[PDB]
């Protein structure tokens, strides 16, 4: 390893404990893989260790013999993640961290595994998961103490567009400047990745907001140029996120969605059937208050 | 299965209740199918009041259920059935008191073994008519709909004459869902007008 | 033995006090125990603040470990430790107490006959965390609520004295945060469940009034101002100086000007500091409350932007924004167009139904009864021979 014969090394490693896993116990074995894995993200195949973590399994892994060995399992599935940047999956094993025993007691240890997870939960793109996970991150006690972490989720929690260059300057100095996510050198290039997660959340307020609004205007909003503009659209609208249509001498951009008479007839029977519910309904109090009185 | 029961309604604090009766007899019913638990107590009506929320106490205590509060109304009225269900619910609100125990309605329907549909059958010369099964059944009852319809307005129109010139007081969570009947309208010569029209086309 | 101890209240206090502490000792002698009860009441009503509290306590709780009354006996002890000046003496009192009725429960029981005693040590529980808020620690009080929550939950239903205790630490914790949504929701239940004792001093009330005021002035989705008025927490209160232009900020909210707003605000701010770090909600309250009420009083669905920069004093640049916050806070529904510019409304919230309104509601249904019994009529002639 030390020598420039690392490559060959690895290669007889992995090999190794890839084909030897019998009778011997747990602990050991854990601690192999960890070891193999590790070579590999020097190797700079991130799918060779993505296999390997998948021999080890979670049936045999929530234990106090296994303590300090989870958490390293776990740091490591992050790295390999981080190149491919799935940052909704980045974000489950943190939560596995702070949801395990040692880290949970120990005050300040639980300080920096919180805050991580908020960073990068943010910059997963707007999907069903995207809106539970991060709902339950809001409602704990433990963001509550904190404030810095406070006003990042309560940002893209509520439904309210917001300007990219005051999401930027404001929480630059706070949360930019701490590893993991965001601070070093290859992790200022998921700061850029920030960017387009705030305009087309932005688009996502506007769809349920706006029906009609013009070309002209949403061109400011967004605070970009016409071509950029139609851009970011367009890969929304091919994500299957939301329902957009530009006209190109900037005549609308519609949000309202295409109809048809059948889902109109089913929207006019909720209404009937929800009058007649409800005037039975006031009617019980009606007959409480006229004997008691 | 029968209890004794006297009302003096001078206080209504003043009840006859037979206690030793009630735990006797549940006993007795255990051994021949053990299914059959206290699950409440019918009033025999012929209205509600607010006094049966006294009585309502004593059957809380037998039960792990909120006891079930059946009011059957004795002379019979209605051309549906003329028995209410009310549950005691306990809610913490704000109407002029700090936690609520109210009743709240819900629904009276049936159902039926065998051996009990048959013997209903068999007391009946009848072909029913709450059905909507048949044609002919379905068009009895449409009718029948209509005029349940026009009745409630009536109680709901002179319910509220009563606050505004007979003077009850302004009841604002009451009226509240009120609004909202009217809020939540059909509004026509719109387009949604105009798929009904299509629609008719159609069938 | 009680002589010993009466003999010893008086030398310390003063003539005027002599015969409260005379009062208690002929009940004694006599017996009569209802008495003896009402009579520390008197006491705890309105000298609470003399420094033989405390002791005169003392005496009295160790008879009556177990042979009156659980939620008598505490009460005494929570309005003793108000009014220590010196708070981590007032800790250990509890700290001690809470563990005397972990033990006496085993022999209380077999006395009353059958009953609870997790009485006590809720309000115990509850002077814990109001002491470590008056020396200002948020965390242990916090802590402390989740745990006190469940156990209230778990009944069927806590009493009035003990709930007014548990909301009372509830509004010490908020105000220290600086939120004032969650302020307002624990002072109106307060006023609800409110203690009918004359040992809640009116002192509290009227501090508690004002903090009430200010939280619904920041609030976020408070459109309760009329509502506020007539509860006599704030009705009694008007003609007080200190809460005049107070009230005047609620009643310049209602009738939706901004004038007799604007003169009132630029002195307050400057005179007290807490409008001055909460500004940026102040002034975006009263453009959302005349949106709100120029849409619920008129019948129609539409307004254009031309209306409303008239009607909020803000240009047709900032109306799209002020239309995306009271739909987001949901005060209304409906959908912006900027190629009609207009704001189509579908739903407005029910507010203060007022006596006129229900002739109105009524009018209506008289039309609507007239057209359902004409048609069952005709419905009736039409198929007359095929029916069941």
């Amino acid at each position: 390893k030390e020598e420039g014969k690392i490559d060959e090394a690895a290669d007889i490693l992995c090999e190794l404990q890839v084909e030897t896993y019998g009778s011997m116990e747990m602990s050991e074995k854990i601690q192999f893989i960890l070891e193999q894995m590790e070579l590999s993200i020097l190797k700079g195949d991130y799918s060779q260790a993505t296999v390997l973590s998948r021999k080890i399994l979670k049936k045999t892994f929530k234990n106090p013999k296994y303590e300090s060995l989870k958490l390293e399992y776990y740091n490591l599935l992050v790295k390999i993640s981080l190149h491919k940047r799935e940052y909704l999956e980045v974000a489950q094993y943190l939560q596995e961290i702070y949801q395990t025993d040692a880290i949970k007691s120990d005050e300040a240890k639980w300080k920096p595994v919180l805050s991580h997870i908020v960073y990068f939960l943010v910059l997963s793109p707007y999907g069903n998961l995207q809106n539970d996970l991060i709902h339950k991150i809001q409602n704990d006690n433990n963001l509550k103490k904190l404030e810095s972490q406070e006003s990042l989720v309560k940002l893209f929690t509520t439904n309210e567009l917001m300007r990219w260059p005051i999401v930027q300057k404001t929480y630059e100095p706070v949360l930019n400047e701490d590893d993991l996510a965001f601070g070093g050198e290859a992790n200022k290039h998921h700061w850029e990745d920030l960017q387009k997660r705030v305009i087309e959340h932005n688009l996502r307020v506007i769809s349920e907001y706006y029906s009609r609004i013009t070309l002209l205007r949403l061109n400011e909003l967004l605070d970009l140029t016409e071509s950029q503009t139609e851009t970011y659209i367009s890969d929304l609208v091919n994500q299957g996120i939301i329902y957009a249509k530009v006209n190109r001498p900037a005549k609308i951009v519609n949000f309202e969605k295409p109809k048809n008479s059948s889902q109109l007839l089913n929207e006019w029977s909720h209404n009937v059937d929800e009058l007649l519910e409800h005037i039975e309904t006031i009617g019980h109090l009606i007959t409480k208050e006229e004997i008691m009185h | 299965f029968a209890l004794p029961f006297e009302e003096d309604e001078k206080n209504s604090d003043v009840w006859f209740l037979d206690h030793n009766y009630i735990e006797n007899m549940n006993e007795m019913c255990k051994k021949i199918n053990a299914k059959e638990k206290l699950i409440g107590w019918y009033h025999s009506g012929p209205k509600l009041r607010a006094s049966d929320l006294k009585i309502n106490e004593l059957f809380k205590k037998y039960t792990q259920n909120n006891p079930l509060l059946l009011i059957v109304d004795v002379k019979q009225q209605g051309v549906g059935l003329p028995t209410d269900a009310y549950v005691a619910i306990e809610q913490v609100k704000d109407d002029g008191t700090s936690t609520e125990k109210t009743f709240l309605h819900l629904p009276c329907t049936i159902e039926a073994e065998e051996a009990e549909e048959i013997g209903v059958e068999h007391l009946l010369r009848d072909v029913r008519d709450q059905a909507a099964g048949g044609l002919s059944i379905r068009l009895t009852n449409q009718l029948k709909s209509l005029k349940g319809l026009q009745s409630k307005l009536k109680d709901v129109v002179e319910y509220l004459d009563k606050v505004i010139n007979k003077e009850l007081p302004i009841n604002h969570t009451i009226l509240g869902k009120l609004q909202d009947v009217f809020n939540l309208l059909p509004n026509l010569g719109t387009p949604d007008d105009d798929e009904i029209d299509v629609e008719n086309h159609d069938r | 033995e009680i002589d010993t101890i009466l003999s010893t209240l008086r030398m310390e206090a003063d003539p005027s006090l002599h015969p409260l502490f005379e009062q208690f000792e002929k009940f004694y002698e006599e017996k009569l125990w209802f008495q003896l009860s009402e009579s520390l009441t008197k006491f705890f009503d309105d000298a609470k603040s003399t420094p033989l509290r405390l002791r005169l306590y003392d005496n009295f709780v160790s008879k009556f470990y177990d042979k009156i009354n659980q939620l008598s006996v505490v009460k005494y002890l929570l309005a003793s430790l108000k009014d220590s000046k010196d708070f981590d003496e007032s800790l250990k009192y509890l700290d001690d107490l809470k563990a005397q009725f972990q033990e006496l429960d085993s022999k209380k029981q077999r006395n009353n006959g059958s009953k609870d005693h997790g009485d006590g040590i809720l309000l115990i529980d509850s002077e814990i965390a109001r002491t470590y808020l008056l020396k200002n620690d948020l965390v242990k009080a916090r802590d402390l609520l989740d745990d006190l929550e469940k156990t209230l939950d778990k009944k069927d239903s806590i009493p009035l004295r003990i709930t007014n205790s548990f909301y009372s630490t509830n509004s010490q914790y908020f105000k220290f945060k600086n939120d004032f949504n969650s302020f307002y929701y624990t002072s109106l239940l307060y006023l609800s469940t409110l203690e009918p004792s004359t040992s809640i001093t009116l002192a509290e009330r009227q501090q508690l009034a004002y903090d009430l005021s200010i939280s619904a002035l920041l609030g976020d989705k408070i459109y309760n101002f009329g509502e506020l008025l007539h509860h006599p927490i704030m009705e009694t209160i008007v003609n007080d100086s200190n809460y005049d232009w107070l009230f005047q900020l609620l009643n310049a909210l209602t009738v939706g000007d901004f004038d007799k707003f604007d003169s009132l605000i630029k002195v307050q701010i400057s005179k007290i500091p807490i409008l001055a770090q909460h500004e940026s909600f102040l002034r975006q309250k009263i453009c959302l409350m005349t949106l709100i009420e120029t849409v619920f009083v008129k019948n129609i669905r539409m307004l254009s932007f031309e209306d409303i920069s008239k009607a909020t004093h803000l240009p047709k640049d900032n109306v799209e924004h002020l239309v995306m916050r009271a739909i987001s806070l949901g005060l209304l529904k409906g959908s912006i167009d900027q190629v009609n510019e207009l704001v189509t409304i579908s739903w407005v919230q029910p507010r203060i139904i007022s006596g006129d309104q229900i002739t109105k509601m009524k009018d209506r249904l008289v039309e609507w009864n007239d057209q359902v019994e004409k048609l069952g009529k005709k419905m009736e002639a039409r198929g007359q021979s095929i029916w069941v």
